[PDB]
């Protein structure tokens, strides 16, 4: 086959000869995977022609077809597929260097007619073919030897053992149909119907008698023997001979033609009058449905649809027997039908690929859940449907589907099964729903089931016990709580039915094992009050040894730390119980209940009980994408890559090594369920136990194989994924607090002569009687961010153990009495920052007091800043970001907040923006050497991709695969500033918080391509928050908020505020010695100016009315900064001054001309109260050092004429705008020339349009030099162009210098991906996304050889890149131009957080009156107007706007 | 000199920057996809260097030359302008009215009435005012 | 009396085959409510034409693709164009056919939209002619439109049928009171229905038809699948124990009665009989409960409601 291509033959053995090389050279004494990979993703099309000669390739994967035809002499490779391509048969039997024959899933062994002869010369798919047609042949041969012999007397409990199942199933219909024809011949069926019941007993004591295999037949045969007799006695009940042809007409009849020389089509099955034929197909001994009457009505309607060769369609709610029915038709009409789980994975193109390959096959393909797919899928397949439909029609050879003539089976047909009327599941467009005919299937007869599935089993009163099933069932279903997740139909009854199997050995075949199985399957779902419910029903409608495993629990609890309990040892055996049978099991309860306990606690017993090893992997499901979690395919290539949970049964259905034989496989899903994501896995959840790829590949589930599903509600998940899996239900807590401190104890302990007696004497100081006190107590309290009093034990716990073992040094110098005095203070602090640690001061004080009274007073008091032992600044460092004011509540934080640090326990800082978070958190770790700090900030559309681009430069991949800092003495702390504000899904999940609740519980998270588990080594994480009261934010789950420790921030009172900002003021105020005794004046002055603003406008009057202590530490910084580029000052300009700052800073944001009055009578009112001036409005203000060399006062006329003079110069050598003056556009320039004279200065210019916003910014930058940058963002420009743009200008402004201002429309922002990087860029001083890979050693070696040429002596990445990042907050300067801001990404832009806290907003606003009369008087000043006679009219004052 | 381009065309940016240089008037149709590459153009923004008038369209500066007009068309009534172009545009609206559609009614039915009659009340009311222009 | 004045005033009326024979434009366009289509229209029309229809649904970039090449070779070669479900492509109905329209005499090309769905383009829309397809409120009028669409006993059994489809999809109409729920029936419930009647008449040659079977396989099957309603399914089984009880004089409505075949006629003289009886019909004004069996007190709910809105509507169009 290498002929065909000559050059790729040729680089075949090239690389075949290199390969052999390198395994010469390895046995004298990378780039090979590459080889091959580079010539396998070449061999796809290959692949895919290879296909067409076997048709059942198409449920392969390429790498099992590439071992299909690899196989070229071994043939044992191709007989671990045969699931894969048939569905019923699981192996090839060998010998004698041939086929003998197949055998089924079910153990059943088909034997050939003859031998197939394998040759060395012969392909695999050519000796497929020919399996393929000899395995028909031989169920042929069977039923035929098997119906002659029964239709000569002998009877059926004799052929049993002789004939397969498929063939003693046919020949029984024939004989049966032949027989009641005979029947109706007359009006006879008494003698019928006896030798049927006879018969019927027969099997059933055969049964009680035989092996095996023979039993699964007679369990198989039973059900239509029993289908048997019920229709020969309804037509023995009938009256009339009409009524009794009518009752004959409508059910499945077998008859055998006679004349036809064709084997194969010699058996045909007749229902109301239409005609199928029988396909010979081998299909093992598959489980067998109940005869219901909606089975036979079902049946009705798709011989109907198939007589007009349409499509099957099936739809009603979940749990009715629509996909098992499919598959029950297609078992009577002799073939196996290929189950797809359909998907908003599905498009287009795997749904024709998927339609291609069922039609090449002659497959029957059932799609269930046919509406998951998109309406636009849905629609855009509706041709191909009629195409098939057309051809299967009229007989057409061949269809053109995907662009490729390919042949069209008649024995092909397309099933659907749907359940409208759920949330997430779209509706079928009407020329799709014409291609086929629909059945309702609401309702089935469960009673039937259970009856003769009871009667199959054994149980001596079958229908008694069914009628006490159902009636049980639909009465919980009727007097239950209404609660979603209580479903009580056929799955539920099928799961009860299916645990009466393995309990009879033990309890016998009756109403005992009926009790046992019910209360295994339906108590542990159930709640409190329901348990009872259930009790009292079960007691009133029913009559009426596990100490190994108890002991195997306990064993497991008591090594891994836990407490057995009467709820922890009920749960562990209810989990038990499920698991012996329901292969997925959903874990459901409050967060930190106690879920992963018990399962972690049950597989451990169960390994210890068995000798099996447990391989378990936990994958938190919302963290990873659906394509992710399942997979895709690449369209440039059409080749599948694997899904994490893909990956993973693929791994565990190979079994390279064999580890997997022997063990048992648990997947745990911990997250919150989302149907979009858990209903692709429905096949695998109920008894097909397949995963159905895209790509038409099909894992089998094996039985070790089982799911989990831990989350904390089930409010979005729908019944058709709660009924396939059984469900644990949490209804209170599995752990006591007691307990809970205990287990907590222990397991601080062993993470660590005094050992012990350590161990003693905190066990014994932690009282659980005067415990539980506080801890009902605490419950009073307002708690910011609540998280239960059973959560804060691990913080309080860790916090105690950490703070009493960082003394271990200075232990052996005291006595008994000061050793328990100090402990018992470590415990107090401990208690009070876990359970009142985020409250107010107020609610702390009180705990404190209450933890103090309830201890008793003979044991050290703790206060409010007890503790355990063993400012002047400067003018220019008012302008460090990293300097604090020390005071009580600042180092009381700093303590707090470096000791749960270092008690290896998440923090989370909650907190109104500008109260200190941000501060405390550096201010604590800037005097620390063991940790390096990185500063992610959060925005509503956040990514992992953004956090791990976070992680890129700080971090090291080391290979099991572990992310660890690049420093080996510093730790990593990973500061997340908004934690609330990443949106909620459609479903209400937030992706990076469960990320981050994965990273702090399981200390780790999965890589999406590679399928790899990554390890945090010494990675911290601190997130700080906003209250969400506050708008834009949303509630943490839960889950997140109870593994970290919450402290809550406050704003400083007034007199705090104060005394942090004298000292402020004394160090600018050093400046001028000769007013050094106005500090206390200056700082009340701006305090109560801030409290003022703050009190006056809020949000209520406008969303960005937002002040905090940050306004004040601006205002701080401006009149430092004007004071010392300013001349010599009197007392009138240090007082016009700070107002002048106060407006620029305070009130550049107010829209209202009301606001803007009110707050400059406030500032008339400060001046007057606290420093006893002309005119002090904004236009009468103009400070600039634009007329000097100094920024000082200047006069308006003057500063006209050189904005005239130098707009002049502006438009003359840039840009020719013609415009005029007037006073408004001064100030706004003076005000945008301040802006962008700063440090970190950034402008939010707010105005309407046409008002100069972008031509002012143009004209600012270039008085101060700036270049303006104006990105090019059109229609059909995207992030990508957005990055080159915005990386070149970072690029230039660091490397070459550039002082730049970057001018950012309204417009330019075309989706919030947009608005993202802004916000990175604003609130960093880059975008670490920009700079990875390659692209980051580019960066590197370019930022090394610009700092060499600078002379600079650095040589560290960390150096390297924080001179970048320097170089970019010194010489960038970004303004937003906003034109209207009602907008919705308008209003997005305001209210995004880091371009809120980054920018001065300018609220320009409108023109008003006075700026339009200017604007038009000193622009119709110049044309000859006054030439005639005028009378001045006699109007209003308030009428005239001019003068 | 009228070219017709669209928005929503290919070679727009190219055949749009020709015109500019040659000077040829431009009709742009489909208005409500407005391409903010011509910003410049719009806001007539242009770069004055002696005796030439420049302006940036895109990434490279063209030459304007000076008897180069620009009209944007748009068939959709209620569709969508962004702010930039429509504080700068002189929109003018051409909707058919009651006095049109009288006009256009009676015109059709002398048409299908008398032709001969209407090809002469037009012919004089033609030569009408010419003489009166003359 | 809502009719009166269509009835009284204009003397004609336009059809599907009628608004594209007697129009000058090569465009159009069918709107409907969602669970109707009106593309088997569309193909019979073009069978009656001796044209070639293309029916494309617009969900995905390869139908897209597809559009465009058949919408190409179709200007230059003729032939009918049918597009499916154009509001799944708004992106590409928006730029590519906006383009295609704005810039051969056999070529015509339709578009399928929902009346409900997603708003179409308004210069796109100006541009084509429009339609809206819905059923016959008449029930008459609705067996002579099924009747004009097609031995003695297939002629018979068709009569019967059209008759049962016409009183089916008129009580749909009829929400609470007809039914439970909304159901739709159509041409596809009738073709298969159809199908069954001739597969018995020709399985049954003795003439012994099996009216019980037909009954149950029609009320359980055909017309019964899509019924999810126990009282809806006794609904629909009472209408086919009222048609297909197959007696010697069927009396459908209290005004006619349908005689049953004799054995000495031809298939041409048994339509031209039916067709006879169908001409002398006549429906009277309270045929919703004349002819659906049904209390005088349900349907003057419904068509006072609907003559209250339609007189409602008209008097505020009046008033401006
Ligand atoms: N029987 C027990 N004895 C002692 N400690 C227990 C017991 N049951 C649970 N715990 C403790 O309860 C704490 C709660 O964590 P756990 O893993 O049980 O929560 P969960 O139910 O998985 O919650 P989540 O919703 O966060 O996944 C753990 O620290 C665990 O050690
Ligand atoms: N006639 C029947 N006899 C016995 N068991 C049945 C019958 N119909 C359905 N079941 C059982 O009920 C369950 C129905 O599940 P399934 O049909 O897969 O759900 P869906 O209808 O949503 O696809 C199956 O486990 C099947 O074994
Ligand atoms: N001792 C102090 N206590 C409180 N605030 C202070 C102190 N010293 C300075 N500040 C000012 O308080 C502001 C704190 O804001 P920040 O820490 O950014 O809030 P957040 O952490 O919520 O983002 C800083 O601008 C700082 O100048
Ligand atoms: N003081 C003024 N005198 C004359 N025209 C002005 C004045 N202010 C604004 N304009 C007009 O408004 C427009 C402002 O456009 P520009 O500042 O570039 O962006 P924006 O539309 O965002 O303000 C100019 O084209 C100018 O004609
Ligand atoms: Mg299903
Ligand atoms: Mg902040």
């Amino acid at each position: 086959i290498q002929n065909f291509l000559p050059l790729e033959t040729s680089k075949f053995k090239s690389l075949t000869s290199e390969y052999k090389m390198i395994t010469t050279r390895a046995f004298q004494l990378k780039l090979t995977i590459d080889s091959l990979k580079m010539i396998k993703s070449s061999l796809s099309t290959f692949l895919e022609r290879q296909r067409r000669q076997f048709p059942r390739f198409y449920f392969l994967g390429n790498d099992d077809l590439l071992k299909i035809i690899g196989s070229g002499k071994h043939h044992d490779q191709v007989s671990k597929f045969m699931k894969k391509m048939f569905g019923s048969i699981e192996s090839i039997i060998f010998f004698e260097d041939s086929i003998t024959g197949v055998r089924s899933v079910e153990g059943e062994v088909l034997n050939l007619n003859e031998k197939i002869e394998l040759k060395d010369s012969i392909q695999a798919q050519e000796w497929l073919n020919i399996l393929d047609t000899e395995i028909k042949l031989s169920v042929f041969t069977q039923f035929r030897d098997c119906l002659g012999q029964l239709k000569d007397g002998t009877d059926i409990e004799v052929v049993v053992s002789k004939y397969i199942f498929q063939a003693i199933l046919l020949s029984a219909q024939v004989m049966w149909t032949e027989l009641v024809e005979k029947c109706l011949q007359t009006n006879e069926f008494s003698k019928y119907w006896k030798e049927v019941d006879m018969k019927i007993k027969g099997l059933l004591d055969k049964l009680n008698k035989s092996s095996d295999n023979v039993k699964k037949k007679i369990e198989a045969l039973l059900v239509e023997y029993l289908h048997f007799n019920n229709v020969i006695g309804q037509l023995k009940n009938c009256s009339t001979k009409e009524e009794a042809r009518l009752l004959w007409a409508k059910v499945q009849k077998f008859y055998q033609k006679n004349d036809t020389l064709d084997d194969l089509n010699s058996v045909f099955i007749s229902q109301s009058g239409y005609l199928l034929q029988y396909k010979f197909e081998y299909i093992g001994i598959p489980e067998r449905l109940i005869y219901t009457p909606l089975l036979l009505v079902g049946f009705a309607t798709l011989t109907d649809s198939l007589h007009q060769k349409y499509g099957g369609c099936f739809f009603g709610p979940a749990g009715t027997g629509k996909t098992e029915t499919v598959k029950a038709f297609g078992q009577n009409l002799g073939r196996v039908v290929v189950v797809f789980n359909c998907d908003d994975s599905f498009d287009y193109q795997v749904l024709s690929r998927l339609l291609v390959g069922i039609t090449q096959i002659g497959a029957w393909g059932c799609f269930d859940e046919f509406n998951r797919l998109d309406e636009k899928v849905l629609s855009a397949v509706s041709a191909n449907i009629q195409q098939i439909q057309n051809g299967l029609q009229v007989g057409k050879s061949h269809i053109t589907l995907l662009e490729e003539e390919t042949p069209l089976s008649p024995h092909t047909a397309v099933f659907i099964t749907l359940n409208p009327g759920y949330n997430g599941r779209s509706e079928l467009p009407e020329n799709l729903k014409k291609s086929f005919r629909e059945f309702s299937m609401k309702s089935p007869q469960s009673g039937t089931i259970a009856e003769m599935i009871l009667q199959i089993m054994g149980f001596e009163d079958s229908k008694s016990l069914a009628s006490k099933i159902v009636h049980f069932l639909e009465l919980l279903s009727s007097k239950c709580s209404s609660m979603n997740h209580y479903h009580f139909g056929l799955r539920t009854l099928k799961g009860v039915l299916r645990n009466c199997s393995p309990l009879v050995s033990e309890f016998g075949e009756g109403e005992k094992t009926v009790v046992e199985s019910l209360k295994r399957v339906i108590l542990p779902s159930l709640g409190d009050t329901d348990e009872l419910v259930f009790k009292d029903e079960l007691s009133k409608i029913f009559d009426s040894n596990s100490k190994a495993i108890v002991q195997c629990l306990k064993d497991a609890g008591q090594r891994s730390g836990f407490s057995m309990s009467e709820e922890f040892l009920k749960k562990c055996m209810q989990f038990y119980y499920m698991q012996k049978t329901q292969q997925a099991l959903i874990l459901v309860g409050k967060a930190g209940c106690g879920k992963t306990a018990t399962w972690k606690t049950v597989i451990d017993a169960m390994a210890i009980f068995d000798g099996h090893a447990n391989v378990v992997y936990v994958i938190d499901t919302k963290v990873l994408t659906k394509e992710s979690l399942y997979g895709s395919m690449l369209k440039a290539t059409l080749e599948w890559r694997d899904g994490l949970f893909t990956s993973i049964l693929r791994r565990v259905n190979d079994d390279i090594t064999g580890t997997f034989k022997n063990s048992r496989i648990w997947v745990v899903f911990d997250s919150d369920l989302d149907p979009e994501y858990v209903e692709a896995m429905n096949s695998v959840l109920d008894d097909n136990k397949i995963l159905t790829l895209p790509n038409g590949e099909r894992l089998p589930i094996p039985p070790n194989f089982r799911i989990l599903f831990e989350t904390d509600n089930l409010d979005h998940t729908t019944p058709a994924t709660i009924t396939r899996c059984g469900l644990l239900w949490f209804s209170t807590d599995v752990c006591s607090i007691s307990s809970k401190i205990d287990h907590l104890l222990n397991k601080s302990y062993e993470a660590l002569f005094e050992l012990d007696k350590l161990k003693d004497l905190i066990s014994d100081s932690f009282d659980m009687a005067s415990l539980t006190n506080i801890f009902t107590c605490s419950n009073d309290l307002v708690h910011i961010l609540g998280v239960r009093t059973f959560n804060k034990l691990e913080t309080a716990v860790q916090l105690a153990v950490h703070l009493i073992s960082s003394y271990r040094q200075w232990f052996q110098n005291l006595d008994d009495k000061s050793l328990k005095d100090v402990i018992t203070l470590l415990i107090k602090r401990s208690l009070l920052y876990a359970l009142a640690g985020d409250s107010t001061g107020e609610s702390q004080r009180a705990f404190i007091q209450t933890i103090n009274t309830y201890f008793g007073h003979d044991s050290q008091e703790l206060s409010d800043y007890s503790t355990i032992v063993i400012v002047s600044l400067e003018a220019h460092e008012v302008m460090r970001p990293d300097i604090v004011i020390p005071t009580i509540d600042t180092i009381k934080h700093e303590k707090i907040f470096y000791d749960l640090l270092n008690s290896k326990r998440g923090i989370i800082l909650c907190g109104p923006p500008g109260s200190g978070k941000t501060m405390i958190m550096n201010n604590a770790l800037r005097n620390s050497s063991l940790y390096d700090v990185v500063g992610i900030n959060f925005s509503k559309d956040t990514t992992t991709e953004h956090i791990l681009s976070a992680l890129h430069r700080h971090t090291n991949y080391v290979t099991g695969l572990t992310l660890l800092p690049k420093s080996d003495i510093k730790n990593l702390v990973l500061f997340c500033d908004e934690i609330n504000l990443p949106k909620l899904d459609k479903y209400g999940s937030q992706n990076v918080v469960l990320f981050l609740r994965q990273l702090m519980e399981k200390q780790g998270f999965w890589k999406t391509p590679e399928n790899k588990w990554v390890t945090i080594e010494r990675i911290h994480i601190v997130g700080a928050c906003n209250p969400p009261t506050d708008p834009g934010r949303i509630p943490m789950s839960e889950r997140f908020t109870r593994h970290a420790a919450i402290l809550y921030l406050g704003y400083p009172s007034g007199k705090s505020l104060s005394q942090i900002y004298e000292i402020y003021y004394k160090a600018i105020f050093k400046l001028v010695p000769e007013f050094r005794s106005y500090t206390e004046p200056f700082a009340r002055a701006s305090v109560h100016l801030y409290n003022e603003c703050k009190a006056r406008y809020s949000t209520g009057l406008q969303s960005h009315y937002l002040f905090s202590p940050r306004e004040l530490t601006r205002l701080v910084r401006g009149v430092y900064t004007a004071i010392n580029t300013g001349p010599r000052q009197t007392l009138r300009s240090l007082i016009r001054l700070w107002a002048y700052e106060a407006w620029r800073i305070f009130a550049d944001r107010l829209v209202g001309v009301k606001e803007k009055n009110s707050f400059e009578q406030l500032l008339y009112e400060t001046v007057d109260k606290y420093l006893p001036l002309g005119n002090i409005s904004s236009t009468s203000l103009l400070f600039s050092g634009l007329l000097s060399l100094d920024f000082k006062e200047v006069n308006k006329t003057d500063l006209v004429n050189f904005i005239e003079e130098r707009f002049k110069t502006f438009c003359d050598e840039e840009l020719e705008v013609p415009m005029v003056i007037h006073e408004s556009m001064v100030d706004h320039i003076l005000r945008i020339d301040r802006a962008l004279k700063q440090v970190q200065g950034h402008m939010m210019l707010i105005g309407a349009s046409r008002t100069g916003k972008t031509i002012l910014t143009r004209f600012v930058a270039w008085l101060n030099g700036l270049k303006i940058v104006q990105p090019k963002i059109h229609r059909h420009s995207n992030l990508s162009d957005f990055d080159m743009i915005l990386k070149k200008a970072i690029s230039d402004c660091s490397l070459k210098e550039s002082r730049t201002c970057l001018i950012i429309d309204e417009s330019n922002i075309l989706e919030t991906a947009f608005l993202e990087r802004m916000n990175t860029l604003l609130a960093n001083a880059d975008i670490p996304d920009l700079f990875q890979g390659e692209e980051y050693d580019k960066l590197l070696n370019n930022l090394r050889n610009k700092t060499r040429s600078l002379g600079l002596l650095l040589d560290t990445e960390q150096e390297l890149y924080d001179w970048f990042v320097g170089e970019i907050a010194k010489n960038l300067h970004v303004v937003f131009t906003i034109c209207d801001p009602t907008n919705n990404k308008s209003s997005a832009m305001i209210s995004s957080p880091a371009l809120f806290n980054r920018c001065i907003i300018n609220w320009m606003g409108d023109w008003d009156t006075k700026t339009m009369s200017q604007v038009a008087n000193n622009m119709v000043d110049v044309v000859p107007m006054e030439f005639t006679d005028f009378i001045v009219p006699e109007v209003n004052k308030e009428l005239v706007f001019t003068e | 000199k009228t070219v017709l381009l669209s928005f929503l065309e290919e070679g727009f940016v190219k055949r749009l920057e020709n015109a500019v240089r040659f000077g040829s008037v431009v009709i742009i149709q489909d208005g409500e996809f407005f391409d903010p590459i011509i910003s410049r153009l719009i806001s007539r923004e242009f770069n004055h260097a002696g005796n030439r008038v420049t302006v940036e369209i895109g990434d490279h500066e063209v030459d304007v030359s000076g008897d180069f007009k620009l009209f944007i068309h748009s068939c959709d009534p209620s569709g969508d302008i962004p702010i930039f172009l429509r504080s700068r545009v002189r929109l003018v609206h051409f909707v058919t009215n009651k006095e049109s559609i009288e006009t256009r009614i009676f015109d059709i039915t002398l048409t299908e009435e008398n032709a001969e009659m209407q090809r002469k009340r037009e012919d004089l009311i033609k030569l009408n005012t010419e003489y009166r222009l003359k | 009396a809502l009719n009166w004045f269509k009835n009284e005033f204009f003397v004609d009326e336009w059809n599907i085959a009628d608004v594209v024979a007697n129009s000058e434009n090569n465009y159009f366009t069918m709107a409907s409510e969602r669970d109707v289509d009106g593309t088997f229209k569309l193909i019979e029309l073009a069978k009656a034409s001796k044209e070639s229809l293309k029916i494309i649904p617009l969900g995905s970039i390869e139908n897209l693709n597809y559009a465009q090449e058949e919408i190409s070779k179709s200007k230059i070669e003729g032939g009918w164009i049918l597009l499916q479900n154009i509001q799944m492509s708004l992106s590409w109905v928006k730029t590519y056919l906006h383009k295609h329209v704005e810039e051969h005499e056999k070529f015509k090309m339709f578009m399928t939209c929902h009346l409900t769905g997603d708003k179409l383009p308004a210069p796109l829309l100006q541009r084509t002619d429009r339609v809206v397809y819905e059923d016959i409120p008449g029930i008459l009028d609705t067996v002579k439109d099924l009747w004009g669409s097609q031995g003695v006993w297939s002629v018979y059994c068709t009569f019967l049928l059209s008759w049962f489809h016409a009183l089916i999809t008129a009580r749909t109409r009829l929400v609470p009171h007809g039914f439970s729920k909304k159901y739709y029936f159509n041409d596809c419930d009738f073709q298969f229905a159809s199908v069954y009647l001739e597969n018995v008449l020709a399985t049954n040659s003795t003439n012994n038809i099996p009216w019980a079977q037909v009954r149950d396989h029609i009320a359980t099957i055909v017309y019964g699948g899509k019924i999810d309603e126990e009282k809806d399914l006794e609904v629909v089984a009472k209408l086919c124990a009222h048609v297909f009880c197959g007696s010697d004089n069927l009396q459908i409505v209290p005004g006619v009665r349908i005689p049953q075949p004799l054995l000495q006629q031809s298939e041409e003289e048994e339509r031209a009989r039916l067709t006879a009886i169908l001409s002398n019909t006549i429906e009277p004004a309270d045929s919703l409960s004349s002819w659906l069996q049904l209390p005088r007190e349900s349907i003057l709910d419904y068509e006072r409601l609907q003559a209250k809105e339609v007189a409602s509507s008209t008097e505020q169009l009046l008033q401006e």
